[PDB]
DNA sequence: GCATTATCTACCGACAATATCAATACT
DNA sequence: AGTATTGATATAAGTAATAGATAATGC
C-alpha cells in the first residue's frame, strides 16, 4: 500500500550526515520475520510506534505495511532528508515531523504541551503494548545518545516513565561490541554493565560476516543474527552496522553509587582487585578487605566482575561510615581561577 | 625591634642616611641567614612545638610525627640504590626497580640530606591545594613537577652555597618527575590523620585513623586525569586561626638593596639566580635573549628593572592592626569570607524528572562548590598574607622584578606583593617620606577622591568632595571600627582606609607643608589600549575620545558606550521587551569595560559573554547561574560597538593578516631536503619582532608533543621542552594584536621608570598605574608625557613592516593558480625541464631546493660568480617581473600587505593635556 | 566551482589526560 | 628466544557552550 522508497530514489541524496541505511526489501522481511513482534503486541491496531531518524524512510513503509498501526510518527530534521521524507510520503498516513530527536525539549514539547504524539501508560511487571521505539543512530558521532537513553533506562524519565519501553536501535558494529561484551573479554567496559544491569539486549542482524568474531562465540549460538552483506546498505564508505532490541528489566539498587563504584572500579580494569578498591576512597582498601571474608573475590579482575559483585561492593561501599561526598566528583577548570 | 620607628624619630637626613647604611650592612647577614636556611627554621619550629605539646598548633604537632616517621624510609631508600651502583655490572635484575628504575633515578636521590627532602616534599604538597581544578587536591603531575624543581633548588642552593664558602646543568623533567613520585609516593603511606564517622546502620559515632592523602582518578569529557587527594580534616585545620611557621615562601621579599640587573641571567636574589624572563617553556626565547644580551641591545630594559626593583617599601602598621581585628572577629567582612564550616545544597529533584532538570540542578550545584571553594580560597590566602606581614613587621623591604616574555615587568615575590587585590596594596608604604609641599596635599585629596571611585570629574571636583568629606574622613580615621565606617563604602576600602589615616593625621595640624607623607599616589592611564592605537594610526577623533589632546573634563570611551547601550536597552524596554526593563538602570561602564577594551584584541562571543556573566555577579543584578541575561547584554554590546574603532581596526586587522602569512611561510633552509613525510612540508616560523628598547619578543605558540612517562604513581602526561614542533597557526594570528600593544605598554613604562628614577623619584608601576609620593606627582607627570612623546615619535607600523620585511626576505608560501592561466602556466614549463637533467617530473621540494643554492650564487663576492647564479629564472624567480601577486600548487613569494594609512596627527599636543593619565 | 557539511577553539598574561594492548621492533 | 619500546584505541556522555574561522567533500 504505502509506496516504498527504492534504490533509483535514494541514490540522489547529496547528503547523508554519516548515517547508513538499510534498504533491501528481502532483508527487512526476514528480520521482522525474526523479531516476530506478534507474540508480544497482541493487538497491533492499538499500537503507537516512534520512529526516530527515519532517513530515508523504508523501515517505515515496510513496517506500515506489514503490521498498520494507528499511529506513525517520524521524527527528522536533517534538511536533505527532511526534503525527501516530505516529497515521498505525501497522502500517506506516516506523519512526519520537523523536530530533532537529539533535544531534551522536543519530546515534551511534543507530548506534553501540544499532545502530538501521547502514548499509553502501563505497569512495570511487562513490556508496554501501546508504545515502540525505533531508533537509527548509525553515525560516530551520534554515540552519546545511546548512552544517554540507556541511562534514562535507570532514571526511567525520558520515555521509560511508561514501562518497558522497546527499542529497535540500529548502531555501528563497534558500538554493539562493546554493548554486548561478556565479563572478561577485551571489550568489556562501563557500558557492558550498564547494558548488564539495565536492558536484555538481543542481537538481530549484523551487516558484516568478519564482525562475528568480535563478539562472545557462545552468545552468538542462542542468536544466529541474519548475516548480510555491505551491499544493501546505500552509502558504503562506512562501518558494518547492526540491530538490537532493547527491553527494560527491574532491579533493586542505589543508581548512584553503583555509578560511582563502578566508573572509579572500571578505570582500572586490569589491576587485581586487591588493591583497586583503594581509589574509591580515603582508606578503602583496608575497610574492604576488612568486610570480605572470602579471598577469591579479591583476585578477579574488575573486567572479569559481574553485575551482582557490582552490586555487592555497592552495598558494601554504601555502609562505609566514612564514604566521602559522591556528589562532588568534578573537576572545575573554566569555573576555576586560582589566585 | 622595629627599626621604622626609629627611623622617623631622626631629625636631620644626615642621621636618617648613616643609619640607613648601618642598617644595610646589618641586614646582609640576616637576608644571607633566611635565604639559605629557611627550612632547618619550620624543622625547628616543628620540633618545637611538638615537645611544649607533648610536656603539658594542632598542625604543627602532626607535621613532625609525619617527617620524622618518613625519615627512616627515606634512608632505606637511598640505601638500596647505593648497593646497586657500588656493583658496576650487573645483567639479569628484576625489571620491578632494581633493573632500570633505580638505576635512572639513583644518582640524584643521594644528593641532598634525607630530612631536607621530606622536608620539601612536605610542604610542596601542603602548598599545592585546590589547584588544577581538583575540588580538595591537586594534580598528580603537577604535584610531582613541583616537587622535583623543588628538590633541584635546593640541591643548586646548597652547591652555590659550598662552592663560594670554601674558597646534568638541568633536570630532564622525565628525571624530575620519578623522585617527586618516589618522596609522595612514601608520604601517601606514612601520613595518617584521626577522623570522626557517623554509621549508616545503627547510627553510632565512631572513630578511626585513615591516610591523611590518597591517588585517584577523574574525568573531564573523555579523558583521565589522576588526582591528589586531601582528607577534609586536614582541610578544615588548613582554615583555622593563623599559621605561623609551617608552610613559608622560599620566594619571600629581599632585606637589602637588590642585585641589579647587568645581564640576560644574572640579577635579582643573592643566592637564587633567575631569567629575565618569566616563560621558560620556549628554548627559542632563550636563544633570543642571550643573543640580544651578549651584545648589550637591552641596556634602557635594564635600567627600567633597577628603576623598579631599587625601591624601598614599608609595611603598614595602623591598618595591619586594623585587618587583625576583623580577622579575629572571624566572620566575613568586606571582601573576607568569613569562616563557613558546611555549604548547601537545593534538595535533589525526583529523579523521574525530566533530563534537562537533572542536568540543571548538576550544573547549579557545580557553580555553588566552585563559590564555597573560592571563598576558602581567599579566606586561606588573606590569612597567609597576614602571616607574611607579622614578621617583616617594622623592616625594609625590596621587590625584585623580571619580566615575561613582552617586557612587562613583575614582582619575583609571587604572594605579598604591591600586585596583589586591594588588601596587599593597603599594607605598603614608602620608606622615603617626601614633605606635602604646596601640591602634596591637593594631590592626597585628588588620590582619595579617586579610590572613592569619583576619578572621572575635572581636578577642582574631587577636591571639592574631599574638603566636603573631611569630616566622614576624620570619623573614619580615628576609630576605624565602631565608628561610621565611611570608609567600607569606597571602591577600594583597604587604601581609602590608610589614605583616610593621613588625611585625619595631616587636618589635626596647622601647617599641612611640614608633614612627611608615605602614602603612594597612583596616576592611571585612561583607556590605555585605545592610547596606543590612537598614537598608532594617527586619528584625531580616536585621539580626542581617549583623552590625548588637551581638553576641560576627562572624556572616556566607556562611559559612551554605556549610554548607548542604555539608550538601546531604553528603547528595547519601552516596547514590551521582558528582560530589557530588568537591565535598563544596570548598565554602567563597570560592565561594558573589558569587552570595549578586548573588542581590539579580538574577543570572541563566548569569551565576551562570560566576561559580562562575571562582572554581572558583584552587583547581583541576578544569580550565579543567571546566565542568560549575560549573553542578551552582549549581543547588544556588539551591536552598539559595531561601527566605533574603525582606526584601531584597522591595524588589527593588518597585524592579523601578516600573522596568518608568517605563519604559513617555509624558508629554504629549513627545506634542505624533504622529510618525505609528505608533500607539503612543515611550518616552522614564528612571529619575531623587536621591542623599540631592543628587547626582541618571540611567541612561544607550538604544537604540542607531550608523551607518557612512569612513574611510581601513575605515568604521567608531560612534554619535551627541548622538541622544536610546527607552530600553533591558530595562536599566532590571535596573540599578535594584543602582545604588540602589551609591549608598547611595558616599553614606555620602563622608559618612564628609567627617567624618573634618575630625577631621583620613588618609582612603583602596576602596567598603566605609575606610583609615587604625593609631591612628586607633577615632575613624574611632565616625564610621563615626555616619555610618551618619545615613544610615539617615530613611525613603529611602518618600522614593524620594514622589520618584517627585512627579517622574511627568502621565505615562499604556497599557494594554487589555474593551470590555463599565462603566469601558471610558465611553471610548467619549467616543471617539463627537470624531466631530462634531474631524470625525475619536477616536485616541490626539489623546486624550493633549486632557489637555495641560488641565494649564495647571488651573495657570492666575485662579479663574475654573480652572472654565473644570476642569470638563471627558477619558478620563484618568475614573480619578480610583476608585483600584483594578489589576483594546481606554485610557490609564491612572501609578502606583506600595505600598511593602514596614518593620519595628520602631532604627538606633542599632549604634553599640555592633564587628562591623558590621572 | 561553489556550496553545503565537518572540525575546532574560545583576546593576552609561565603551568598540563591515562590505562590497556596489539604489534612490531630488536636486543 | 627474548624483552622493549611505539603507536593506537577507549574513556564520559549534553565540556560552562555557542558562534565564527577553516578545513573538507560531493556532484
Ligand atoms: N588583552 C587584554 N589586555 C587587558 C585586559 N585587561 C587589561 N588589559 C591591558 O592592561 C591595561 C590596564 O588598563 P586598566 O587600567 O585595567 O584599564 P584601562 O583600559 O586603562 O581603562 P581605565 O579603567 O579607564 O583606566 C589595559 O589598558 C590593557 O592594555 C584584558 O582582559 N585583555
Ligand atoms: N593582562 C591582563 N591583565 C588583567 C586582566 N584582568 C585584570 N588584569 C589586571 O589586574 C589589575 C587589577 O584589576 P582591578 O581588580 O579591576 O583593579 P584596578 O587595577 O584598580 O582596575 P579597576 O578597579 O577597574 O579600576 C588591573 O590593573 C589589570 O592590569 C586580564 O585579563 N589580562
Ligand atoms: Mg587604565
Amino acid at each position: 500500500s504505502v509506496p516504498i522508497p527504492g534504490i533509483k530514489d535514494i541514490s540522489k541524496l547529496k547528503f547523508f550526515y554519516g548515517f547508513k541505511y538499510l534498504w533491501n526489501p528481502t532483508v527487512y522481511n526476514k528480520i521482522f520475520d525474526k523479531l516476530d513482534l506478534t507474540k508480544t503486541y497482541k493487538h497491533p491496531e492499538e499500537l503507537k510506534v516512534l520512529d526516530l531518524y527515519p532517513g530515508v524512510g523504508i523501515q517505515s513503509a515496510i513496517f506500515y505495511n506489514k503490521y498498520c498501526p494507528r499511529q506513525y510518527s517520524l521524527l527528522e530534521k536533517r534538511s536533505s532528508l527532511y526534503k525527501f521524507l516530505n516529497a515521498k510520503f505525501e497522502g500517506s498516513p506516516l506523519q512526519i515531523l520537523k523536530r530533532d530527536p537529539y533535544d531534551w525539549s522536543t519530546y515534551s514539547n511534543l507530548i506534553d504541551e501540544e499532545r502530538i504524539f501521547v502514548p499509553e501508560v502501563q505497569s512495570s511487571d511487562h513490556i508496554n503494548d501501546k508504545f515502540l521505539t525505533v531508533a537509527n543512530v548509525t553515525g560516530e558521532g551520534s554515540e552519546g545518545l545511546i548512552m544517554q537513553w540507556l541511562s534514562c533506562i535507570g532514571n526511567k524519565n525520558w520515555l521509560y516513565r511508561f514501562g518497558k519501553v522497546k527499542m529497535l536501535l540500529w548502531m555501528p558494529s563497534t558500538t554493539a561490541r562493546k554493548l554486548l561484551a561478556r565479563p572478561g573479554m577485551h571489550s568489556r567496559s562501563k557500558c557492558s554493565v550498564v547494558r548488564e544491569a539495565f536492558t536484555d539486549t538481543k542481537l538481530i542482524a549484523i551487516s558484516d560476516a568478519n564482525e562475528l568474531k568480535g563478539f562472545d562465540s557462545q552468545c552468538i549460538e542462542e542468536w544466529d543474527p541474519i548475516l548480510f552483506s555491505a551491499a544493501e546498505i546505500w552509502p558504503t564508505k562506512g562501518k558494518p552496522i547492526a540491530l538490537v532490541e532493547m527491553d527494560p528489566i527491574d532491579f533493586d539498587f542505589d543508581v548512584d553509587n553503583w555509578d560511582y563504584v563502578t566508573r572509579h572500579l572500571m578505570i582500572l580494569k586490569r589491576t587485581p582487585l586487591n588493591t583497586v578498591m583503594d581509589s574509591l576512597g580515603h582508606g578503602g582498601q583496608q575497610y574492604f578487605n576488612s568486610r570480605i571474608t572470602d579471598k577469591d573475590l579479591l583476585k578477579k579482575c574488575p573486567i572479569d566482575l559481574t553485575n551482582d559483585e557490582f552490586i555487592y561492593l555497592t552495598k558494601l561501599f554504601m555502609e562505609w561510615p566514612f564514604k566521602p561526598d559522591i556528589l562532588m566528583d568534578f573537576v572545575d577548570m573554566y569555573q576555576t581561577e586560582h589566585s | 625591634i622595629n627599626f621604622f620607628e626609629i627611623y622617623n624619630s631622626l631629625p636631620t637626613l644626615e642621621e636618617k642616611k648613616a643609619f640607613e647604611s648601618a642598617l644595610n650592612i646589618f641586614n646582609q647577614d640576616r637576608q644571607k641567614v633566611l635565604e639559605n636556611r629557611a627550612t632547618e627554621a619550620a624543622r625547628e619550629r616543628w620540633k618545637h612545638d611538638f615537645e611544649e605539646a607533648k610536656a603539658r598548633k594542632n598542625l604543627n604537632v602532626k607535621l613532625w610525627k609525619w617527617y620524622n616517621e618518613m625519615l627512616p624510609l627515606v634512608k632505606e631508600e637511598i640505601n638500596h640504590c647505593r648497593s646497586l651502583l657500588s656493583e658496576k655490572l650487573s645483567d639479569k635484575k628484576g625489571l620491578n626497580k632494581v633493573d632500570t628504575n633505580r638505576l635512572g633515578y639513583g644518582p640524584y636521590l643521594t644528593l641532598i640530606d634525607p630530612g631536607k627532602m621530606c622536608v620539601i616534599t612536605i610542604l610542596e604538597l601542603l602548598k599545592l591545594n585546590s589547584t588544577g581544578g581538583v575540588i580538595e587536591g591537586m594534580r598528580t603531575a603537577r604535584a610531582v613537577i613541583s616537587v622535583g624543581k623543588a628538590i633541584e633548588m635546593e640541591f643548586r642552593s646548597e652547591q652555590v652555597l659550598k662552592s663560594e664558602s670554601q674558597a646534568k646543568i638541568l633536570w630532564p623533567q622525565s628525571i624530575r618527575a620519578r623522585i617527586g613520585s618516589v618522596l609522595i609516593s612514601m608520604l601517601i603511606q606514612v601520613a595518617k590523620v584521626s577522623v570522626q564517622g557517623v554509621d549508616p546502620v545503627t547510627k553510632a559515632k565512631v572513630h578511626g585513623e585513615a591516610p591523611a592523602f590518597a591517588h585517584g582518578y577523574q574525568y573531564h569529557n573523555g579523558s583521565k586525569l589522576g588526582v591528589l587527594k586531601i582528607h577534609k580534616t586536614l582541610i578544615r585545620q588548613l582554615n583555622g586561626e593563623r599559621l605561623i611557621a609551617s608552610v613559608q615562601p622560599q620566594l619571600l621579599p629581599m632585606l637589602v638593596e637588590p642585585k641589579p640587573w647587568v645581564n640576560w641571567r644574572s640579577g635579582g636574589y643573592h643566592y637564587t639566580q633567575s631569567t629575565l624572563l618569566r616563560t621558560k617553556d620556549s628554548p627559542e626565547q632563550v636563544a633570543y635573549l642571550k643573543a640580544a644580551s651578549d651584545n648589550g641591545d637591552i641596556d634602557r630594559v635594564y635600567d627600567g628593572l633597577n628603576v623598579l626593583g631599587r625601591t624601598p617599601w614599608t609595611v603598614n602598621r595602623k591598618v595591619f592592626d586594623v585587618v587583625s581585628q576583623v580577622w579575629n572577629k572571624g566572620e566575613g567582612f568586606l571582601d573576607i569570607p568569613g569562616a563557613q564550616d558546611e555549604m548547601v545544597l537545593p534538595p535533589a529533584p525526583p529523579k523521574n524528572s525530566d533530563p534537562s532538570i537533572l542536568r540543571a540542578w548538576k550544573l547549579q550545584v557545580k557553580t555553588i562548590a566552585n563559590k564555597f571553594s573560592s571563598d576558602r580560597s581567599n579566606r586561606c590566602d588573606t590569612n597567609y598574607k597576614l602571616e607574611i606581614a607579622r614578621a617583616f613587621l617594622g623592616e625594609k623591604l625590596y621587590f625584585p622584578h623580571n619580566l615575561d616574555f613582552r617586557g612587562r615587568a613583575y614582582p619575583l615575590s609571587p604572594h605579598f606583593n604591591h600586585l596583589g587585590n586591594d588588601m596587599s596594596r593597603g599594607l605598603l608604604i614608602f620608606w622615603h617620606g617626601k614633605k606635602l609641599g604646596p601640591s602634596g596635599l591637593k594631590w592626597l585629596k585628588i588620590h582619595l577622591s579617586n579610590l572613592f571611585g569619583f576619578d572621572k570629574l575635572p581636578l577642582k571636583d574631587r577636591v571639592a568632595f574631599t574638603e566636603s568629606h573631611l569630616q566622614d574622613i576624620k570619623d573614619s580615621a580615628e576609630n576605624p571600627l565602631t565608628g561610621d565606617r565611611w570608609w567600607t563604602t569606597a571602591d577600594k576600602p583597604w587604601q581609602a582606609l590608610a589614605t583616610c589615616f593621613e588625611l585625619n593625621e595631616v587636618m589635626k595640624m596647622d601647617n599641612p607643608e611640614e608633614f612627611i607623607s608615605h602614602q603612594p599616589v597612583h596616576q592611571d592611564g585612561t583607556c590605555n589600549g585605545l592610547q596606543h592605537y590612537a598614537a598608532l594610526g594617527g586619528d584625531v577623533e580616536g585621539a580626542t575620545q581617549v583623552n590625548l589632546v588637551p581638553s576641560d573634563k576627562p572624556q572616556d570611551v566607556y562611559a559612551h558606550v554605556a549610554r548607548l547601550v542604555q539608550k538601546r536597552l531604553e528603547i528595547a524596554a519601552e516596547k514590551g521587551d521582558e528582560n530589557a526593563k530588568i537591565l535598563k538602570d544596570k548598565i554602567t561602564r563597570k560592565v561594558v569595560k573589558q569587552t570595549v577594551m578586548t573588542n581590539v584584541y579580538g574577543v570572541t562571543y563566548v569569551g565576551a559573554t562570560f566576561q559580562i556573566a562575571k562582572q554581572l555577579s558583584p552587583i547581583f543584578d541576578d544569580r550565579k547561574e543567571s546566565l542568560d541575561f549575560s549573553k542578551y547584554l552582549t549581543k547588544h554590546v556588539f551591536s552598539a560597538i559595531r561601527e566605533l574603532f574603525h582606526s584601531a581596526h584597522l591595524i588589527q586587522d593588518w597585524l592579523g593578516e601578516s600573522a596568518k602569512r608568517i605563519s604559513k611561510s617555509i624558508r629554504l633552509d629549513v627545506d634542505e631536503k624533504s622529510f618525505k613525510n609528505g608533500n607539503k612540508p612543515d611550518f616552522m616560523s614564528s612571529v619575531i619582532w623587536t621591542t623599540p628598547l631592543g628587547l626582541p619578543i618571540v611567541q612561544p605558540y607550538r604544537e604540542e608533543s607531550k608523551k607518557q612517562v612512569e612513574t611510581n604513581l601513575q605515568t604521567v602526561f608531560i612534554s619535551d621542552p627541548f622538541a622544536v614542533n610546527p607552530v600553533n597557526a591558530r595562536r599566532q594570528k590571535a596573540g599578535l594584536p594584543p602582545n604588540f600593544i602589551h609591549s608598547l605598554d611595558a616599553s614606555h613604562m620602563l622608559l618612564s621608570a628609567a627617567e624618573c628614577g634618575k630625577q631621583g623619584l620613588d618609582f612603583a608601576s602596576v602596567h598603566d598605574s605609575y606610583w609615587t609620593h604625593a609631591s612628586d606627582i607633577d615632575t613624574m607627570n611632565v616625564v610621563l608625557r615626555e616619555q610618551f612623546i618619545k615613544l610615539h615619535e617615530v613611525d613603529l607600523v611602518l618600522r614593524l613592516k620594514e622589520e618584517f620585511d627585512q627579517r622574511y626576505k627568502n621565505y615562499v608560501k604556497i599557494g594554487k593558480l589555474k593551470r590555463s592561466t599565462d603566469l601558471a602556466q610558465k611553471i610548467i614549463r619549467i616543471r617539463k625541464d627537470l624531466s631530462r637533467k634531474l631524470g625525475r617530473s619536477t616536485t616541490l621540494a626539489d623546486e624550493i631546493y633549486f632557489e637555495k643554492k641560488r641565494q649564495e650564487l647571488l651573495n657570492s663576492p666575485l662579479i663574475e660568480d654573480r652572472n654565473v647564479g644570476e642569470k638563471m629564472v627558477t619558478t620563484v624567480s618568475l614573480f619578480e617581473d610583476i608585483t600584483d601577486l594578489d589576483a594546481m600548487s606554485v610557490l609564491l613569494p612572501l609578502r606583506l600587505p600595505e600598511i593602514p594609512p596614518k593620519g595628520d596627527f602631532d604627538v606633542t599636543v599632549l604634553r599640555n593635556s592633564q587628562y591623558f593619565f590621572s
